[PDB]
Formats: structure tokens, C-alpha cells, sequence
RNA sequence: AGGAGGUAAAAAUGGUAAAAA
RNA sequence: GUUGGGCACUCUAAGUUGACUGCCGGUGACAAACCGGAGGAAGGUGGGGAUGACGUCAAAUCAUCAUGCCCCUUAUGAUUUGGGCUACACACGUGCUACAAUGGACAAUACAAAGGGCAGCGAAACCGCGAGGUCAAGCAAAUCCCAUAAAGUUGUUCUCAGUUCGGAUUGUAGUCUGCAACUCGACUACAUGAAGCUGGAAUCGCUAGUAAUCGUAGAUCAGCAUGCUACGGUGAAUACGUUC
């Protein structure tokens, strides 16, 4: 069922359906399913209500998705106000990591603007 | 106690054959051939020498190294064929027609300079 | 990245502690862009060599662990048409 | 025992250097193991045959190394300085590992 | 252009290396100070030298000079003073031998330099090759080819004239074919000569 | 320039079951190709209640054509008769290429429905044989004499 | 500037990662193999004269 | 062998001027 | 196979035997030669390489080198530090990874050839979730090390969903080489989860151990490989006739 303030797909397995929460991937899902002693092969449809609260109790130790938005965006918003190198690359809309911008910056550049002379 | 031996080479793999009279079950590298080879279709062509000469009462013990499982099994039939000719010279004519006696000379070709493989060329451009 | 202490250049750090005796004046010239900004570096305004000239740069209390050179941009890009 | 490794660049200047050393061992009797050939160590160099352009035209160069291993047992007083005394043709070095 | 050195193909088949020594370590440094021995000889020697072949052992280097006039290299006071210069350079001991050559014009190293020094005397390029073609065929050459290329008569644009007499099979690899390219430095620039001689 | 030889399979001892393994073989991997053909015969025998080779020999003849066009020269198609080995070439190639376009979610399941369909004289690989006779019998008129 | 480039390479530098390598015959910085210490152009004319010991053309 | 009558429609353009017995 | 023995088998690399249209049949101007057949590991220049006639394109290089002539010489030569060769509205060439079920993930287990190693190759053990860290056995090589070969096979599981497909993008925390990774290195771990559902007009390579696919090694190099050069595993389909 619903856990940690987010809706969960019910038909799938627990260790896959916990990766639908922003902040939990394939490793930190199993790192809850190994300490709380819940069988990893259970369906989310077929839990009881005791094992649901046991998983839900330890999840709030890890950062929820509401925390991670203001934690990640504050790491970007302090980079722009100090006028760093990659602070202004966030403003330009260009790749941060130093990729060659001759041909492919298309994830940041977006759609194409075809001209020639 | 009489024991006929043959050597069989195919595709960077060589074989050493010791055959004893007994039940017709192949032994290779001190194991059984069920786990040693993934496909039973290979067993049909390494039992091809016993088919054409019509005999049997032969228990073969093989020792191979090098190559992969096609060349390391289709070289075993080369050793079986050259050891059955040590048992009877008259058996040669039945082995000659199928071609089990001869060795395949097909080995891997050389990567030439300028080409990505032996016979593979880079893509051509504005002509 | 380096697990060793953030990179000290012996000439740069010498004259930063030679500023905390009487007064924090506003200009020291430096050619070190590879020097990590220490927590002692704050309050002093440097002059890095952009290339053409030394450009001004101030350090606030949000610059620890950042290089001295990344605040000065070396190549300038104006718009392709505007 | 006495281990003698010959190493040269030719299969002919090392073929006579193996036989000419082994008679001098036989002059002190017997017990010298025959020449057993070791696998060669050959190295390939691939250079562009042009000067400026033309990456697709190369030329393949080769350097080979040939080996012979001779073992001698039961050393005698005459046999030591005898094989040390004779001078092999240039291009092959003796590695004596007694 | 589109032909290789015929001497360079046949090294390892029917030609021998000029250097004969094995070096497990220091093979880079023991080669480039051996490359200065043969550079030192070819400048000082005018004795017409074909081979500067080298054998090396521990503490020694053997120098088997092949030359046209052997008395110029032999001299006593001429040879040992050269040996004194060779001992000073490498700080190792050398041992020089001098080998002569009969049939001077049957060696393509010496036909190439003789033509190139006569072209600096500005003699006609068509007849410097033609005497060289005639002289070898009487001395016993089964074939000979000679080529001079460049600004031949002093012309503003370059060309190349060549001559032959007899068979010179260049695709046959068991054929022993001598070859050398020498230079003439004119006031009009450079000048390349090339001589093939096939003796059988 | 001849075709060399192919030896039969161990299970059925036939020349054109092992020739079908080569057509299903993608990327030079033979082991996956054998499982798709040896297990689809087990699925056919569950549906049909017949021998797997017996449904196979029936469905192969329902795909194999007898007379096909050829483009030569405006646009002319000339119907010629087919050699007895291009029939097995065109036959079981249509059997595998039209079985990948079935719509089921397993090629182990897609291959066992085409041999079930084509034995009952219907299907995608059978209507290709219908449209290589129909195309070759509209223009049978002009092209045989020339 | 080929004279000062071959001349600046011979003395030891302040930092031991500034140490480039060049040809010994021609003083070329690229395409030089460290076993012979000569460039790809100087390696070809020496092999074709027969002066490097034990080197031929491979045709395997 | 010789005479006679005809071809599965289509499909433009490309300054100037020299090299060398 | 580790030690006693053995050079039978394999392997190593030196020397030799062998393939020539040399026998048989037929056609052929009795000739050249073609179509078969025997023996034979191999048959019709066995497979592949190296080898590029005279000439053509005022084709490429004066920045490998060498050089006729021309220019600079208180600079167009020389020194160091920082920067740039890595920019970015776009257009093109060559590749890599994908769009999934002939698949993705987790376990167990199978078989190579080639080549490199002296202050270089780093065995084992212990430590770290991993990249790695400590201590160092042996080894100038058919010995020791790089080095578990991968695809494969046997099992469990996922169920046609932009997903348990894809791994771009960005945040944090690291490891290592180096005097020093801001412009501007490689890798790891966690979180993030972009376009992408087989590609218009046009276009490319390939005839057999080849196409396709799967790993491995070397040179350059302190550190850095989707490139280049080499090596083996699995391994097809098709040639009717033309050359319009
Ligand atoms: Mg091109
Ligand atoms: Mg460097
Ligand atoms: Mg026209
Ligand atoms: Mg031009
Ligand atoms: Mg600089
Ligand atoms: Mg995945
Ligand atoms: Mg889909």
C-alpha cells in the first residue's frame, strides 16, 4: 500500500516498487528488506499491515523525496550566487562536466535550430 | 591390450586418442561427454566414423586441449578415424568416401591493414 | 580530487598570513589558479590572472574547497548574433 | 650442472654455434645434453610508410630471437676453461648459470 | 614513388646486416653511439668506402672497412690517428681492419658517387651515365640501370633521364642487386643519382 | 560455385530440419536456435496430437511455390518455373520471416503457431504463396513466348 | 625552432613530468619508439640499409 | 550466299589561356 | 605432473619428403588447353601475405630531414609563468551504445590463441560496499606474473509495460597518477532517470572459417582508447544468369 507519503504500484514486487520513491534505488531498497526481515519476493498486494508499518518505520531514517528536492536544489542555488564555473553553466543551459560543445550538447541544448549560409 | 591411437587436429585444437574394446561410450579429459559438450548434434558427427565402417565394441578415451567446443569436438572424429585405420586397413575405403580421414585446412584469416577485419572494409563516402 | 591537505602553494599562503597582522587591504596579485581556497582566505580580495590581466575576485564564507581559478573565466563567449 | 643458453637473431649463426660448443664438451668425455629449441620471441612493428598523409598505407617490420638450451653435467677440470676459451661468432651471447 | 629499396627487401634473404651484435639491455644507447662511429668514418674518409660493417663484443668493436683505394686508409700514421679518434669518442677500445675492392666500377656505391662528383664539375648529364653504362658491361655486369633526376641542365623545371643495358630483374628476390643513391649539390639546387647494377 | 553439404539432425534424421536451424540462427549463435525449433515441435504435438515431422512435411508443401515472377527488361515480369532447391529456399524462409511478425510475445510460441496455421492451408506465409501465383498468372500471357 | 627545441630537451627539467622524448637522428617528438629511440621515418630508412641488427619485413 | 525497309519514348550545360629538346 | 622414472603421445624448431597438369579416359588442328577419374593431408597459379612495368594527376609534404633563391636579425631568434589548441546558433564525414522476451537481473559452471615484464610484472594473505590500501613470495622467462578468457551451458525469476528496457544528464561522497586535475584526466559508490518503439529521399560492406557477433593482447604512454594494429571462440544465407 501507500508508504512514506507516496503512492506505490501494487501488483509488482516490493523491492521493485520501493524504487518508485524518489531517493530509493535498487541497492537502498534491498538495504531495507535485509534489516527489517521482510521477504523480498512478496507482492505489494499480499503484505499484511504489520510488515507495512515495519518497512515504513525505517524508511524515514533515509531522506524522503520532499527533503531531497530542497536538498538538491539548494546545492545548485548556492553555486549560482557564488558565481562559480559550473554555477554559470547552469544559467547558460550548457553541459557542466566539460563535454565538447562542437556537436552534441543535445540534452541541455534541446531541439535544433537549422540554418546555413 | 592391443590399442590403436590417432591424432586429430582441427582449428587450433589437437586430439590424442586411446581406444579400448568395450561399450561404445566416449570419454574426454577424464569426464563424460554429456557435460563436456553443450549440443548433442556434435555427438552425431563424432559417432559418424562408427556409422560408415559399420563397427560397435569400442570404448574411446580422448585427451584434448585448446580451441572451442566445435573445433575441440570435430577434431575428435579425426582421431577416431585415424585409429580405426590402425585396426583394419580395409576400413579405409568406407572412411574415404565420407571424408572423415581428411583434415580441414580452414583456419582463421589475417586482419589486413586498412581493413577492420580480414575482409571487412570501412564505409565509403561521397564518390 | 585529493585526500591530502587542500593544495597549498608556499608563496600564496605566506602573504595571506602576512595580511592578518594589522589590516586587510584589498589587492594582492597571484598567478595561482590551482590553490584551494582555505578557510583563512576569507575577507581578502585577490587578483587572479585571467589571461589578459588580473581580474578582481572577493571570497565570501561559501567558498571553501573551491579553487581560486574557477571564479575567473578564461575564455569569453558573446552571442552568435546577439 | 652447467646450463648454456644461446640467443641470436639468425637461425644459422646460432645453429653452428650450438654444434661447435658441443664438440668441446665431448673432448672431455661425454654427458652433454643435446640442443633443445625453445620457442622464439618475435616482435612486430607497424609504421606508416608515408610522410604526411595516407594513414591507410603501412609496412610491417619484424625482429626475431632464436634460442637453444644445452645442459652439461659432471664437471671435469679440462671441460670448464675449454668451452670458456673458444670465441663464438658475434651476435650471440652466452648465459652460463652454474 | 612506388618502388622500394631492392637492398632493403633482400636483407634477411641474400643480404647481411651491417651491424652484428645482440643487446638485451641498453639496446637504444648501444645503437646510437654505434650510429656515430659510422657517421665519423664516412665524413673523414677521400677514400671511397662501401661498407662500415660492425661486429661488437665486450670491450671491443670491429670495423671492417671496404674501400676502393686501400692505401689511403692504411697510409700507419693515417690509420692509427683515426683509431686514436675512435678510442677517444666512445671511451671503448676499437680494432680496425681495411678490406680492398677490385672491380671498382662493379660496385653501385662507387658508381653513384663518381657520377655525383662529376656532375658538380657540371659535365653533361647524358654522357656521365653513358660512360658508366659502358664501363660496367665490359667488366662483367649482366645488367645495369642508372638514373639522374632533378634540374638537369640548369632548366627552370625538373625532369629525369635514365639508361639501361641488359637484364635487371627487380621482382626476382633471389637476384643479388646492388643499389645506391648519392647526391650532387649544384648551384641550381640538388641532384639525385640512382644506380642499379646486377651481376648475377 | 556449389553448395557443399549439410548432415542431418540426431533426433529426426532429416536434411531440412537442420537447414531450418540455420535460418532461425541469429548472430551466429546456434544453441538458442536449436531450442526454438526443438521445443516448438513439442508445442505442436500438444495441439495437433500428430507427429511433429508429419505436420511439418504438410506445412512445408503448403508454403513452397511452383512458379514465380522475375523482373527483366518498361516494367516486365516474366514467370519462370522454380528449381527444386529454390523451392525449399523460398519455402522455409517465408516460414521464419513471417513468424516473427505474428504478434505473440515469444518466438518459441510464434514458431509453433505458423506450422499449425500453414498445415491448415491458411496464414501469412501461405498468402505470400497465393500472391506469387496470382501476380505471376495475370502476366503469364505476354512473357512466356518472348 | 628546431634547434632550441632539441636543446631545451637535453638538460634536466625542474619537474620530472616535463620530460618529453624526441628522435635522436632528427629530433621529432611524435611517432618515436623507445626501444630504438628513433621516429617512424628514421626507423624505415635504417631498416632498408641493414644497420639495425636483426630486423626484416614481416609477411606472415 | 545476295538484295531491301525499320529499332523496349525520354536525358540540358560546363569562362579564358600557357606547359617540355 | 607434484616427485622417482620414461622420451612412446603431444609440443618445440632445425634439417628433409611432397603438387608437377606428373598417371588413366574422352573431346581437340595428332598442338595449346579445357571436362572428368584414380591415388592422395592437400588439385588444377591449395588458402593468405610480401612484391605495384612505362606513364597520368604542375596530386601530397619546404612542419621528419635536405636544399636553390627571397626575407628577419635589438627581432619573424631566445626565457619563464598563466591562457588557448577542449569555444558553440548550426551544417557534414566516421564510429560507439540503444530501442528489448533469440531478452534484462541473480547464482553455479565450460573451453583459447597471440603478446608484454627491471626498479618493470605485483602471487598469496589481511583490509574496504567498490575503485583500491598494507605487507611483500617468485621472476630478465616453454619455469614466475599480467590473466577469472567472454559469448556459452545448467537453474531461479521478471511478463509486453518507455517497463526489472535504455544509461544520457545533474547533485553528493570518494580512489589514484602527478609539483598541480578551475578551465581540462580516468575510475568507484549512492541518488538522479533524457531522447529512444527499428529510422524519409538516398546510401555502404561482404562469396567461407568470410559477413555477423564475443572477449583478449600490444605500441604510444606518469596518469588517460568507442581510435589504430594484431589474436582466437561461436559461425550462416546465396550466386539462376549476367555483366543492358
Ligand atoms: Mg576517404
Ligand atoms: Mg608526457
Ligand atoms: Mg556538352
Ligand atoms: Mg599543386
Ligand atoms: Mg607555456
Ligand atoms: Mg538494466
Ligand atoms: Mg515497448
Amino acid at each position: 500500500a501507500r508508504i512514506a507519503g507516496v503512492d506505490i504500484p501494487r501488483e509488482k514486487r516490493v523491492v521493485i516498487s520501493l524504487t518508485y520513491i524518489y531517493g530509493i534505488g535498487t541497492s537502498t531498497a534491498q538495504k531495507i528488506l535485509e534489516e527489517a526481515n521482510v521477504s523480498a519476493d512478496t507482492r505489494v498486494k499480499d503484505l499484511t499491515d504489520d510488515e507495512l508499518g515495519r518497512i515504513r518505520e525505517v524508511v524515514d531514517g533515509y531522506k524522503v523525496e520532499g527533503d531531497l528536492r530542497r536538498e538538491t536544489n539548494l546545492n545548485i542555488k548556492r553555486l549560482m550566487e557564488i558565481s562559480s564555473y559550473r554555477g554559470i553553466r547552469h544559467r547558460r543551459g550548457l553541459p557542466v562536466r566539460g563535454q565538447k560543445t562542437k556537436n552534441n550538447a543535445r540534452t541541455r541544448k534541446g531541439p535544433v535550430k537549422t540554418v546555413a549560409n | 591390450q592391443v590399442e590403436y591411437r590417432g591424432t586429430g587436429r582441427r582449428k587450433n585444437s589437437v586430439a590424442r586418442v586411446r581406444l579400448v574394446p568395450g561399450e561404445g561410450n566416449i570419454t574426454v579429459n577424464n569426464r563424460d561427454v554429456r557435460e563436456y559438450l553443450p549440443f548433442e548434434s556434435l555427438i552425431l558427427d563424432l559417432n559418424q566414423p562408427f556409422d560408415v565402417t559399420e563397427t560397435g565394441n569400442y570404448d574411446v578415451l580422448v585427451n584434448v586441449h585448446g580451441g572451442g567446443f566445435t573445433g575441440q569436438a570435430q577434431a575428435i572424429r579425426h582421431g577416431i578415424a585415424r585409429a580405426l585405420l590402425e585396426a583394419d586397413p580395409e576400413y579405409r575405403g568406407s572412411l574415404k568416401r565420407a571424408g572423415l580421414l581428411t583434415r580441414d585446412p580452414r583456419m582463421k584469416e589475417r586482419k589486413k591493414p586498412g581493413l577492420k577485419a580480414a575482409r571487412r572494409s570501412p564505409q565509403f563516402s561521397k564518390r | 580530487s585529493i585526500k591530502k591537505g587542500p593544495f597549498v602553494d608556499e608563496h600564496l599562503m605566506k602573504k595571506v598570513e602576512a595580511q592578518e597582522g594589522s589590516e586587510k587591504k584589498q589587492v594582492i596579485k597571484t598567478w595561482s589558479r590551482r590553490s584551494t581556497i582555505f578557510p583563512n582566505f576569507i575577507g581578502h580580495t585577490f587578483a587572479v590572472y585571467d589571461g589578459r590581466k588580473h581580474v578582481p575576485v572577493y571570497v565570501t564564507e561559501d567558498m571553501v574547497g573551491h579553487k581560486l581559478g574557477e571564479f575567473a573565466p578564461t575564455r569569453t563567449f558573446k552571442g552568435h548574433v546577439a | 650442472k652447467i646450463r648454456i643458453r644461446l640467443k641470436a637473431y639468425d637461425h644459422r649463426v646460432i645453429d653452428q654455434s650450438a654444434e661447435k660448443i658441443v664438440e668441446t664438451a665431448k673432448r672431455s668425455g661425454a654427458d652433454v645434453s643435446g640442443p633443445i629449441p625453445l620457442p622464439t620471441e618475435k616482435s612486430v612493428y607497424t609504421i606508416i610508410r608515408a610522410v604526411h598523409k595516407y594513414k591507410d598505407s603501412r609496412e610491417q617490420f619484424e625482429q626475431r630471437t632464436h634460442k637453444r638450451l644445452i645442459d652439461i653435467v659432471n664437471p671435469t677440470p679440462k671441460t670448464v676453461d675449454a668451452l670458456m676459451g673458444l670465441n663464438l661468432p658475434s651476435g650471440v651471447d652466452i648465459e652460463i648459470k652454474l | 614513388g612506388q618502388k622500394i629499396n631492392p637492398i632493403g627487401l633482400r636483407v634477411g634473404i641474400i643480404r647481411d646486416w651491417e651491424a652484428k651484435w645482440y643487446a638485451e639491455k641498453d639496446f637504444a644507447s648501444l645503437l646510437h653511439e654505434d650510429l656515430k662511429i659510422r657517421k665519423f668514418i664516412d665524413n673523414e674518409l677521400e677514400a671511397s668506402v662501401s661498407h662500415v660493417e660492425i661486429e661488437r663484443a665486450a670491450n671491443r668493436i670491429n670495423i671492417a672497412i671496404h674501400t676502393g683505394k686501400p692505401g689511403m686508409v692504411i697510409g700507419g700514421s693515417e690509420i692509427e690517428k683515426l683509431r686514436n679518434k675512435l678510442n677517444a669518442l666512445t671511451d671503448k677500445k676499437v680494432h680496425i681492419n681495411v678490406i680492398e675492392i677490385k672491380k671498382v666500377d662493379l660496385d653501385a656505391r662507387l658508381v653513384a658517387e663518381n657520377i655525383a662528383r662529376q656532375l658538380e664539375n657540371r659535365a653533361s648529364f647524358r654522357r656521365v651515365q653513358k660512360q658508366a653504362i659502358t664501363r660496367a658491361m665490359k667488366l662483367g655486369a649482366k645488367g645495369i640501370k642508372t638514373q639522374v633526376s632533378g634540374r638537369l641542365g640548369g632548366a627552370d623545371i625538373a625532369r629525369a633521364e635514365q639508361y639501361s643495358e641488359g637484364t635487371v630483374p627487380l621482382h626476382t628476390l633471389r637476384a643479388d642487386i646492388d643499389y645506391a643513391h648519392a647526391e650532387a649539390d649544384t648551384t641550381y639546387g640538388k641532384l639525385g643519382v640512382k644506380v642499379w647494377i646486377y651481376r648475377g | 560455385v556449389p553448395k557443399r553439404d549439410v548432415l542431418p539432425d540426431p533426433i529426426h534424421n532429416s536434411k531440412l530440419v537442420t537447414k531450418l536451424i540455420n535460418k532461425i540462427m541469429l548472430d551466429g549463435k546456434r544453441g538458442t536456435a536449436q531450442r526454438i525449433l526443438y521445443s516448438a515441435f513439442d508445442l505442436v504435438e500438444q495441439r495437433s496430437g500428430r507427429d511433429a515431422l508429419e505436420v511439418f512435411e504438410e506445412a512445408i508443401n503448403n508454403i513452397m511455390p511452383v512458379l514465380e515472377v522475375k523482373a527483366r527488361r518498361s516494367n516486365y515480369q516474366v514467370p519462370v518455373e522454380v528449381r527444386p532447391e529454390r523451392r525449399t529456399t523460398l519455402g522455409l524462409r517465408w516460414l521464419v520471416n513471417y513468424a516473427r511478425l505474428r504478434g505473440e510475445k515469444t518466438m518459441e510460441d510464434r514458431l509453433a503457431n505458423e506450422i499449425l496455421d500453414a498445415a491448415n492451408n491458411t496464414g501469412g506465409a501461405v498468402k505470400k504463396r497465393e500472391d506469387t501465383h496470382k501476380m505471376a498468372e495475370a502476366n503469364k500471357a505476354f512473357a512466356h513466348y518472348r | 625552432k628546431g634547434d632550441y627545441e632539441a636543446l631545451r630537451k637535453l638538460p634536466r627539467d625542474s619537474s620530472p613530468t616535463r620530460l618529453t622524448r624526441r628522435c635522436k637522428v632528427t629530433g621529432r617528438p611524435r611517432g618515436v619508439l623507445r626501444k630504438f629511440e628513433m621516429s617512424r621515418i628514421a626507423f624505415r630508412e635504417h631498416a632498408h640499409k641493414g644497420q639495425i641488427p636483426g630486423v626484416k619485413k614481416s609477411s606472415w
